[PDB]
């Protein structure tokens, strides 16, 4: 939950810079 | 156990309005900031990462940067309402929202972006 959603935004982010 | 709903899992706006879309949980008497956490994502990309009081301004994707935000006052009443100002086309697609406020839970919302009678009404006149 909460940990998997800051993960995903985390890889995410990453990804878009 | 905890649980997120939704209003209206549909909205409608016009290119270039302000939306905002809602999610309620369940907050009792005063908000507790050190126990809540809110996310927001559509499609594949990040909106809103509220962690303790703070949002994490980088976490945003571009396209949504000075453009949405989290209505904060709404927060004390267990209502997690994102704000889009002048929407674009790219803004259309399924919205999520996701609370962690004790327990945990989320809900989808799909959001389309049409364009005005105007723009009809020049295409219409190409019939
Ligand atoms: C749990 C977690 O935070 N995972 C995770 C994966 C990747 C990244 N960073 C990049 O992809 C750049 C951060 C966190």
């Amino acid at each position: 939950d909460p940990a998997l959603w800051m993960c995903v935004f985390a890889a995410r982010q990453c990804y878009e810079s | 156990a905890f649980t997120v709903t939704v209003p209206k899992d549909l909205y409608v706006v016009e290119y270039g309005s302000n939306m905002t879309i809602e999610c309620k949980f369940p907050v009792e008497k005063q908000l507790d900031l050190a126990a809540l956490i809110v996310y927001w994502e559509m499609e594949d990309k990040n909106i809103i990462q509220f962690v303790h009081g703070e949002e994490d301004l980088k976490v945003q994707h571009s396209s949504y940067r000075q453009r949405a935000r989290l209505l904060k006052d709404q927060l004390s009443l267990g209502n997690a309402a994102l704000q889009i100002t002048d929407v674009k086309l790219q803004d259309a697609g399924v919205y999520r929202c996701m609370i962690s406020y004790g327990g945990a839970d989320y809900k989808r919302i799909t959001v389309k972006v049409n364009a005005p009678y105007a723009a009809a009404l020049e295409h219409h006149h190409h019939h």
